[PDB]
């Protein structure tokens, strides 16, 4: 025989252990593997997925109204379009995003990130906004002028019917203590919105939200979302 | 209401393999059985609880090797005399194979059904359950109905080769002098993991067990 | 612009054709190495390959969406609608184009999305969605709640599927093209879907001086037709 | 009601082996005794239960090895003090040796009988039993008579050599204050199985132990 | 000593488990197996041999 | 006791019986930070209701150990007691510092008194 | 399986055994270590620095 002796912890049952157990058919040959489309071997694949964002925060709308925005003729220069701070743990236009429901299911998240505006208004509407970005810390515009001397894109929706943002870094935990702001993305309508006869006189504008490769993902934990 | 912030740092990406999201042993049944139903009974699946049912639904083919854990505790009632170490038998029936009906059925007796006896007094119990599906990964979503007659256009989505099997433990020398209460927990933890097609996960709150209807909030 | 010519058929598109495959795979036959442990299955070339346009649909300012679930659409249409009720196995992908036909003066965008195993939700009641609910045949469903895509998920993060999106200010045209999608080598067609193409209007069409109307037109073309055997010898 | 169907994908016959076939380890016996027969009795065999029996018919003969796994449970009667941790003792009688007529017997004590001396909060004792015939394989169709004479002639397709042996069960600290009953759970997992001369499988039901009787239905 | 600890599931029973058990007698010498006609290695041989079919089936 | 979080699937947990050896378990280094500190000179926030946590760093935090009893209700009555020990590994160590002289005066605020 | 006897002192715990033990998050990946000036190696290293004296010993 050979002498052992019981180390502390040993007849335990731990929900996170990894060992081999009995197979209970030993002889059961399972079904074959066929080839499945769309496989997932990490869910950092999920977060790269572009998803809707609510940019519509106006209280009161409900639906699909919450997914796009409008710019009018009726709407003056120099109006607030929208307002996305940039914290995926927080009520915003970011919550219903792909990226923010699976990086729920973590405690740290770290990365870049990526905005997508599509303006889907008729073909000969045209005008300019001004896509401001606040760096964390800082403090969100409040007209063009304080948008247009941060760091901003003048972006004609006339000739590009899409634009795309590159944010630099967020970052984020939780520790009542909550993760101060990460930053925000602002809109501000340069000039007034400019429409043929025939065309409508309101436009609407969508926005997506997604991940680069260098997001990353800490300490799994349950979403609060029942 | 505190605003902190702190430098994060982090690498690597095996914490958010799919393996990991999915290969966490949670509870998936509890149920408690006096001591003369007389037994304990259930159908294996894993949407009972709603935090695991949504992790899985993230998901439309999942194929996985089940790995069971069966932690028994034990509750008198009314003198006291210590708790039994009581026998208790843990038997897998297939989707095949007839469910026992009472405690001295004669399917407890079954050579083709796995069967584990362990005692209240010692580890608890654990088996690994392979895939055993006719498909060669079991559907979380079934856009289909099960025949083409009647009394079965009642049953959408719910598809007879996603059955995972049932499992019956009951207590061998059951009837004791005085009384006895025993709780069953069941952990289920997935092993060889593999996904496909993920899909939208759910938001609105569930309604029924296997029908994915949605209704307000 | 070029002609989408598929044996029997031929649709004049845009230039656009950008052909999204879901998933990033061509649709083909089954494979032998996975045919030997079922039966063996004889493929249709002719004619189940061949583009099948429904009836346009008309797409108002107050549109909520349509579903088409396939191959229920094309369960009784033609020769493949033939094929499914003497084969009793079926096995093939899909190539969905979608067209709409608008002036420059119209606004709206649509979200053509495929979403595989769509299960329909029934707000507000416990009761599953009965045969009439599901099986809408060649005609269709209509989405009562697109917001939560009639499944309690979020059409937000419907992006997830293989999706194509119509501008009308950029394009008026969208081809997605399906490969199997099943965890079976093959399945009945009579009472399971495998697809379900669904069109949705994100942005309301809108105009001042149009027609209000904007028809859309849907095609759906089987690629690898598979089904079993009916004509095997039973001699020696 | 519900006429589905499904594609079944398969590969392999490790399944259909006879080994796997028959080596599975099934209830043989089952019997209960009291404090103060005063034990448990009972000479190996298959035949015991007709699931196993209709298993092993389907072949003239079989040799195997035989491993007896034994799963002791205890009940108590009428105030309570706990389950008694009683030592039991399990022996073999070959069949060439006497066996034992009381709970106080002298056989208990033999030296060339096996013996295994296990307690009830233990796990369950097991040993192998290795094959003991005389030929060279069990034949369970017997066509002819044990002898020439009278008094063997009523004995029809019961051939001495087939017998397996005998099993006893005793307590060894038996007499206590108050009570007990315990019941005995013998498990048979046959071994290094080898099979030969395929017959038709039984089709009526059976009418007697030992004597392939059959009756309508 | 080797410093060992129990896993989970370890004084159980499993109807289907593979262990090698102590022999009752390590020094029997069984009897030498003989040539027997008609081993069977697969019950696959059995499906194969032709059977009658009860093709009659006025009730 | 009858908590739902107790279900967690995200939380180890451990069962272990009362006859049975000590239950042992290993925590890693769980911080935000690469090493614990145990004197901050700063405070939380920028806000009130912080500047009255001196001291305190909420990533210093090194999580919460709950323990119960599965089986508690019983006919009669039981008192039980929980030790728990501590044994740090891969122990590292920076800027040593002058050995505290005073009395403790708080659990979280390096007070001193007299003596 | 492999035949085995418990030793005299087995079910035990001592405060200063050396064995491993399960670690609770298998799969967490720690904070990686960055560079910190002041490492102390060994405590010795203290006992070297000079430190004041109260040579006043005038109660």
């Amino acid at each position: 025989g050979v002498p052992t002796y019981l180390l502390p912890g040993s007849s335990q049952f731990m929900t996170t252990d990894d060992h081999s157990s009995a197979p209970a058919f030993p002889d059961f040959s399972p079904t074959p593997e066929i080839h499945i489309p769309g496989r997932v071997h990490n869910m950092l694949e999920l977060v790269q997925v572009e998803s809707m964002m609510e940019i519509n925060n106006v209280a009161g709308s409900s639906g699909m109204e919450r997914l796009r925005v409008e710019i009018s003729v009726q709407t003056d220069m120099d109006a607030l379009l929208f307002n996305i701070p940039l914290d995926i743990q927080l009520d915003g236009p970011l919550r219903s995003t792909l990226l923010a429901n699976i990086a729920r299911y973590y405690t740290h998240w770290s990365g870049s990130m990526e905005m997508t505006f599509m303006f889907c208004g008729s073909f000969m509407a045209t005008g300019k906004v001004i896509l401001c970005y606040t760096p964390p810390g800082g403090s969100c515009p409040t007209d063009r002028e304080s948008a247009m001397l941060g760091t901003h894109i003048v972006w004609d929706f006339g000739l590009q019917s899409s634009i795309t943002l590159v944010i630099p870094w967020i970052s984020g935990s939780h520790f009542k203590s909550i993760n101060a702001n990460v930053g925000y993305v602002t809109c501000f309508m340069q000039t007034n919105l400019i429409v043929p006869k025939e065309a409508a006189t309101s436009t609407y504008i969508i926005g997506f939200a997604a991940a680069k490769n260098d997001f990353s993902l800490r300490l799994m934990r349950d979403s609060p979302d029942i | 209401a505190i605003q902190t912030r702190a430098v994060i740092n982090q690498h690597g990406t095996s914490e958010t393999l799919v393996e990991n999201f999915l290969g966490r042993a949670a509870l998936v049944m509890m149920k408690d059985f006096e001591y003369k139903q007389n037994f304990f009974k259930w159908t294996i699946n894993t949407r009972s609880y709603v935090q695991l049912r949504r992790k899985f639904e993230l998901f439309t083919y999942i194929r996985f090797d089940s790995e069971i854990t069966i932690v028994p505790t034990i509750r008198l009632y009314t003198s006291y005399s210590g708790l039994p170490n009581l026998t208790l038998q843990a038997m897998f029936v297939p989707v095949g194979a007839p469910t026992p009906k009472s405690q001295d059925s004669y399917e407890w007796q079954s050579a083709c059904n796995p069967s584990v006896f362990f005692k209240i007094d010692d580890p608890p119990a654990r088996m690994t359950i392979p895939f055993m599906c006719i498909n060669s990964a079991y559907g979380m979503f079934y856009d289909g109905f099960a025949g083409f007659e009647k009394t079965a256009n009642g049953l959408y989505g719910i598809n007879p080769a996603n059955t995972m099997g049932n499992l019956c433990i009951r207590v061998v020398n059951a009837y004791q002098p005085v009384q006895y209460t025993i709780t069953i927990r069941i952990y289920l933890k997935p092993k060889h993991i593999k996904a496909w097609v993920p899909r939208p996960p759910r938001t609105m709150p569930y309604m029924s067990i296997a029908n994915t209807n949605y209704t307000g909030h | 612009v070029l002609q989408l010519k598929l044996g029997n058929s031929a649709i004049v598109t845009q230039e656009a054709a950008n052909m999204c495959c879901a998933y990033g795979e061509w649709p083909s036959y089954l494979p032998d190495n996975e045919a030997t442990a079922i039966d063996k299955p004889t493929q249709p070339e002719t004619s189940t390959d061949r583009f099948y346009t429904l009836k346009s649909v008309k797409w108002e300012g107050t549109s909520t969406g349509w579903w088409w679930k396939l191959p229920d659409a094309l369960n009784q249409t033609g020769m493949f609608g033939q094929n499914v009720q003497y084969h009793y196995l079926y096995r093939s992908g899909f190539l969905c184009h979608v067209q709409c036909n608008a002036t420059k003066f119209h606004q709206g965008a649509l979200l053509v999305v495929a979403i595989p195993e769509h299960q329909l939700g029934k707000y507000n009641t416990g009761t599953s969605a009965s045969f009439d609910d599901v099986m809408k045949g060649k005609t269709g469903g209509v989405f009562t709640h697109p917001y939560v895509l009639d499944d309690g998920t979020s059409l937000a993060c419907s992006l997830i599927f293989p999706h194509q999106w119509i501008n009308l200010r950029t394009n008026n045209s969208a081809t997605i093209m399906l490969p199997w999608m099943n965890c079976a080598p093959m399945d009945f067609a009579l009472r399971h879907n495998q697809w379900t193409l669904a069109i949705i209007p994100v942005v309301p069409l809108n105009t001042s001086g149009g027609t209000t109307m904007v028809p859309i037109t849907v095609s759906i073309a089987p690629m690898c037709c598979e089904f079993n055997g009916l004509r095997n010898a039973i001699t020696q």
